[PDB]
Formats: C-alpha cells, structure tokens, sequence
C-alpha cells in the first residue's frame, strides 16, 4: 500500500504465539517468527514448527460412563474393556490419576437420584493397566447426602478436593475427597448449573449454567472472585474443557445450537473451533484432538483442537452416554505444587495465587482466627485395598477379606507383575 | 340428569368446561384432580406462584412451609427434603439430629418419629421411679416405649 | 385352544426365546434381559442390561433347533 517501511510500525519482533493454534503445546515468541515446542513427556512427530506431540507413555483410553456401565475404551488397541457395572443412572465422571502411587487409580462418578431414592457420588479404584471383569471393583459411597442431579463433576489433584454441580440444588459444591467437609463456595445466582472444570495452576474454576441464562463463569477456586467469561449465544453450553497445555484455553459446547467453541481463560478471544456436531454433550481435549459426544446417537467425534481439519467418528456407544473424558497421566498434569500449608482446620480451598482456608457448610471461623473453624475434625477415610492382578489376573478374597490374585501362567508375583 | 350435557352450558365467570361438556368451578381448574374425568382441566396448567408459606419444589408444586424436612417426602421429587441441618426449623417444632423437623408435641412421646430417634432419647424417664415405660411395655436402647406385647413381636420396630 | 398366561407386568416385552425349561424377554424400554419358568412358576429373573438399542433375544444352541427333522423335497420343484 505504501513504501512506509517504518511507518510507526514496522517490520519486528512479532509474537507468533498471540495468533490462535500457532503451536500445540508452548510457542515462544521470536523476532519476526516462533519457536514451537512441546512440554515434558511430549516428544516431537515433526519438524520444530507446529510440531505435533505424543505422549510418552501408555495408549490413552476414554472413560465412557453409559448409563449403567462405565467402560474403558484404549484408542490404540480399540478395543472396549469393561471396569464397572450393576449400577444405574451414572451421570459424570473424573479420575485422580494415581492418588497412593500404586498401579491403580481412582475414578469419581456421579449417580443421578429418580424419585424418592437421592443420588450419590461414588469413588472406586480404575487400574491404570488393562484389565476387564478380572479384578473386582468395591465402588465407594462418598455419602453426600441431598445429592439430587450430579450432573457433573471435576478433581482438584493439587487440592485433594472435588467439585461437582447439581442441576436441582443449583449449588456448586465442594468437598474433601473422601467428603469429610462439604461446602458451598457459590450456592448462589445459578440456574441449571452443568460440567465443570477446575485449573489449579490458574487457581480458577470454570462451569456452565445451560440454564435460562447461558452463561461460563471463571470464579476463584475457592469462590471469593466471581466473574462470567460469556454470556451472548451460548444457547446450552453443557460440556467443557480445560487446555492446561496450551495456555489454559476453555472449551465449550453449545447442545441447542450445535457448536462447539473456545475462549481464553479471561473469555476475551472467542473462536468457533467447529460447527454442525449434532448436539455435543460434553468435551475433552488431548494432544491435538478435541472428542465429544453426540448423545443422539451416543457417537464419538474427533477433529483438530485449533479448529482445522474435519469432525470424524470414532466411536458408536450406546445411546445412554453421557460424557467422554480422556483417562491418561499428562492428561492432567500432577506437576503443580499445593499451597496449602496444613494451616486450615477442616478445609483448605485454593486461589490464583494463593491458598485460602475455608470452613464446611454449618459452621464458621472461632472468633479472631482465620485458621480454625467451630466444626469438629471428621477422621479420614480411605478405599479398601484395591484389585491389582495386572496380567488378567483374577482377585479373590481370602478369608480376612483381603485381595489376593489367582495370577496367571504367563506372570508372576504378588500382582502378577 | 346427565343427557343433556351437550346442550347444558356453563356459568360464564368461575366455571370451566371441559371436553366432557362439564361444567366444574374455575377453582378446581389447574388443582391436581380430575374435576372432570377427560382430564381436560388438569390438561394444560402452568404451575401457580407459591404463597408466602409455601415452598416451592424444584417439581415447581407448591407444598406447605411446614413440610420442608417433614422426613416424608411429600413432594414427589423429594427436594424438599434437603439440607436439613442446615435448616434450623420452624419455632413450633423439633428438630432431630438427623437435621428434619418434627411436631414438639411428639417428643418424648415414647414414639420415635425422628428416625434417630432423637425425639425421644433427649429426655429422662418419663417418671422419677426409674423407667420410660408407664404401662409395663419395653424401652430398648432408643427408650422408644414398645408395647408390652409388642416386645419381640416379630420385625424389630425399635 | 388352551390360552394361559406365563406372566404378567413384563415391562413391555418386544422379544421371546425358550430354551430348556426358561424364557427370555427383553424389556425394550431399558433393554433389560428377563428369565422365568417357561410354565409360569417362580419368579421373573433379571439377566442383562443392554442399550435401548436392544430389540431381539435369540437363544443361540444347537438343541434349540431340531435339525433331526427329515426333508420332505424330492428335488422336484425346478426353483
Ligand atoms: C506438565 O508437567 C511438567 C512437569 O512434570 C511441566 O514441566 C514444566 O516445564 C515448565 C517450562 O515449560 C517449567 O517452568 C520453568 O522451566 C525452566 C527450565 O526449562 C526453569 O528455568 C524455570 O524456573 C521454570 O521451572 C516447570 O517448572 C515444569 N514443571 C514443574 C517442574 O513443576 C510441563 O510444562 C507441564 N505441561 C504443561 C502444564 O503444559
Ligand atoms: C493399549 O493397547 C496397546 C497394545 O496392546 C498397549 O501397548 C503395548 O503394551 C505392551 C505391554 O506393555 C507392550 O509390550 C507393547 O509394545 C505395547 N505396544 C503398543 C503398540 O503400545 C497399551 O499399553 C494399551 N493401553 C494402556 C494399557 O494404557
């Protein structure tokens, strides 16, 4: 347009990285160009820019929690392997990762409650390597009680906290993991709340109301500062996602209007990844790829995290399910250190920055300290040893009750090893 | 009396017809019956706005402000009978450990209807002589007053 | 001739089978598999759990078609 070289404006140092899906994982910025990167146990499929990111480990599996099964499917070997059933109305799901260090590792669902008869959150061991019906699975009632819709749930691994949302009770609560003290940091100005994601590097957690006011807040982990990212044309924004990888990104999708878009972590830059998913229920994203769920016809669809590429099915479960989440270790990232200083009597919730002490619902901080409250310490309580026969090993329990494996010809070992 | 409902007409104001060709009172319209048996009036209602001693289900029915934590699930969806502990109660009744309500008149009744039975444990002997039971009937550990003959009778009430 | 009722309150049965001395149905609402006495005593049974999707049970053996049966065609039809 014209030979102003230098026109206030010139030809420099341009951070690459502020343009959307430069690089998967870390872009740096260079002058005049980028430096793409991948983070720890990422390696490189290509050449350095926008190079593609493989975990360096096992295949990674979709927990899929059908209505009355929750099945582990491993995308390399595409196979389905059973992990729980006999049960009903399961709802959300969400895994720890490995919590004792042991080979297991532990999966929080939600069991929505019909009539009479409340719902419940329940935790039980999922084993980390393969293994069906082999070994039995003790699912563990986390005994919340006026659990009415769990519609969702998320884990706080650095806090040891879980958060979930009731649609019917219209409260965000939090609790510890095995629900000794439960708390409601929000309770408040919500309609239909659904999926919900926790960030503890950020300190934010993030949720939806599909309700008749669409809208994704960004509240403190521990509630104090509320704010909502978006509120414009999200019809029903049930689902979401958290890109800790790549800059803490949200992703959300809208069920009524079938859509599936993205927003920063302060809502500022709104892009529409893709279009036309035939209702999306809910998200999860992994190296490049983002999956979900058109509960019409209980179909898993892939397609690239930055919007390119094209939507392409993967799999057809049953029409009952109801989310799709991503059960690998760098899935979520365990790196993050915890605050918490052992400070806080009962409850010590997280914020950006910082910890702050928090008390159970009921009670309240004794006068003149911020550290105790005026309830009573509940003693922890913990899974019972769990099924670890790894080679297809099947657990039987002797006569104190205690796990042990009938191992098989091909191992050997306590486990099987 | 009943031929010649088709050409029987309703009151214009208070009244509502229905496919039966009946006549019931604008009132009994949107009630939760079957004022008419085609079910007409019940057909198409909009839940009504609860009063001020009214709480309101998440089913949007209305029940009485007395029934929150009334430990019967009166609303069919069983919201009403949430958070008890952290509900106090009203000034008329007790509440149980448990967190629900109950009429204060029924405490240390010898009837447990708190299902911890707090309603009844709370209190001493219901005489200074040394026992809860009046009329020769059994105290279990709950001191709930079974009835002589309802001693070990069978399912084990207490 | 002789109509009985094996059972009653089946959640909508869609599907039959017998074999042995048991019947499977299948309840299409909640795709539930159902077994009970063929002649109507004991108790319904509840078996599996499928997706909704579910719209048969068949009882896959080998007694459960008589092959003995002799052919009666004589190759004399021409199609
Ligand atoms: C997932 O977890 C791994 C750790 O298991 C994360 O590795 C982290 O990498 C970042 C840099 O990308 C580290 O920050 C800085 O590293 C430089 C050296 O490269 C150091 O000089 C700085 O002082 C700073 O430590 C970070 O410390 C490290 N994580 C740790 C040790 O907690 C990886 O980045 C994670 N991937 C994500 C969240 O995308
Ligand atoms: C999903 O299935 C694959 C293929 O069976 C598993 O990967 C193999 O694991 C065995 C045992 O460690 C190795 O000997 C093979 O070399 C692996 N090969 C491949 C292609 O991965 C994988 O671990 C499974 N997913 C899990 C357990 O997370």
């Amino acid at each position: 347009f014209e030979t102003n070289v230098f026109d206030r404006t010139s030809c420099l140092d341009i951070n690459e990285c502020e343009q959307f899906g430069t690089c998967p994982q870390h872009c740096r910025n260079t002058k005049g160009s980028y430096e793409c990167v991948c983070a720890d146990g990422f390696t490189s499929m290509s050449d350095r820019p926008g190079k593609r990111c493989a975990a360096e480990g096992s295949s990674p599996l979709l927990l899929l929690p059908d209505n009355v099964r929750i099945r582990k499917y491993n995308l390399s070997s595409e196979r389905f392997s059973e992990y729980l059933q006999d049960e009903e109305y399961i709802q959300a799901v969400d895994y720890d990762w490995d919590p004792k260090d042991i080979g297991l590792s532990v999966v929080y669902y939600t069991v929505r409650g019909e009539g009479s008869r409340f719902g419940a959150i329940k935790r039980a061991y999922i084993p980390n390597f393969e293994s069906g019906r082999n070994n039995l699975v003790q699912e563990v009632d986390l005994k919340l009680k006026y659990v009415m819709q769990p519609d969702g749930i998320a884990v706080d691994w650095v806090g040891r906290h879980i958060y979930w949302s009731d649609v019917k009770n219209k409260r965000i609560e939090v609790a510890k993991l095995d629900g000794r003290y439960r708390k409601w940091l929000i309770s408040t100005d919500l309609d239909q709340p659904a999926a919900i994601a926790v960030n503890p590097k950020l300190g934010l957690m993030f949720w939806t109301d599909w309700g008749k006011e669409p809208k994704i807040e960004s509240a403190w982990m521990n509630g104090e500062d509320r704010n909502i990212l978006v509120f414009e044309d999200l019809g029903w924004p049930t689902g979401l996602s958290i890109d800790y990888l790549n800059n803490d990104r949200i992703y959300w999708s809208d069920f009524k209007e079938d859509v599936i878009e993205t927003i920063k972590y302060d809502g500022t830059d709104r892009r529409v990844i893709a279009k036309e998913a035939m209702n999306p229920y809910s998200l999860d994203i992994f190296e490049d790829q983002l999956y979900w769920i058109s509960k019409e016809k209980g179909e898993v669809w892939k397609q690239n995290k930055f919007g390119q590429g094209k939507k392409e099915k993967t799999l057809v479960v049953n029409p009952w399910l109801t989310q799709v989440r991503i059960f690998h270790q760098l899935r979520y990232n365990k790196s993050v250190p915890n605050l918490c200083k052992q400070i806080c009597s009962h409850l010590c919730l997280l914020r950006p920055g910082g910890y702050s002490c928090a008390c159970p619902q009921g009670s309240s901080f004794i006068e003149g300290s911020t550290t105790e409250c005026d309830a009573a310490i509940e003693l922890p309580i913990n899974l019972p040893p769990p099924c670890r026969c790894m080679h297809g090993g099947n657990c039987y329990f002797d006569e104190t009750d205690l796990p042990k494996c009938k191992c098989p010809s091909g191992y050997t070992g306590k486990y099987c090893e | 009396d009943e031929q010649g409902c088709e050409e029987r007409t309703c009151h214009p104001v208070g009244d509502f017809r229905c496919k039966n060709h009946h006549c019931i009172p604008l009132r009994w319209q949107c009630d939760g019956q079957n004022d008419c048996g085609d079910n007409s009036d019940e057909e198409n209602c909009a839940p009504r706005e609860c009063t001020e001693s009214e709480f309101r289900c998440v089913n949007q029915q209305c029940i009485p402000s007395r029934w929150i934590c009334d430990h019967y699930n009166d609303c069919g969806d069983n919201s009403d009978e949430r958070d008890c502990e952290m509900r106090t109660c009203h000034p008329e009744y007790f509440q149980c450990t448990s967190g629900h309500c109950v009429h204060s008149e029924l405490k240390c009744d010898g009837s447990a209807d708190c299902l911890d039975a707090s309603d009844e444990a709370d209190c001493p002997t219901r005489f200074p002589d040394g026992a809860y039971c009046q009329a020769t009937m059994f105290e279990c550990k709950n001191h709930v007053c079974i009835p002589p003959y309802w001693k070990c009778d069978g399912d084990d009430d207490c």
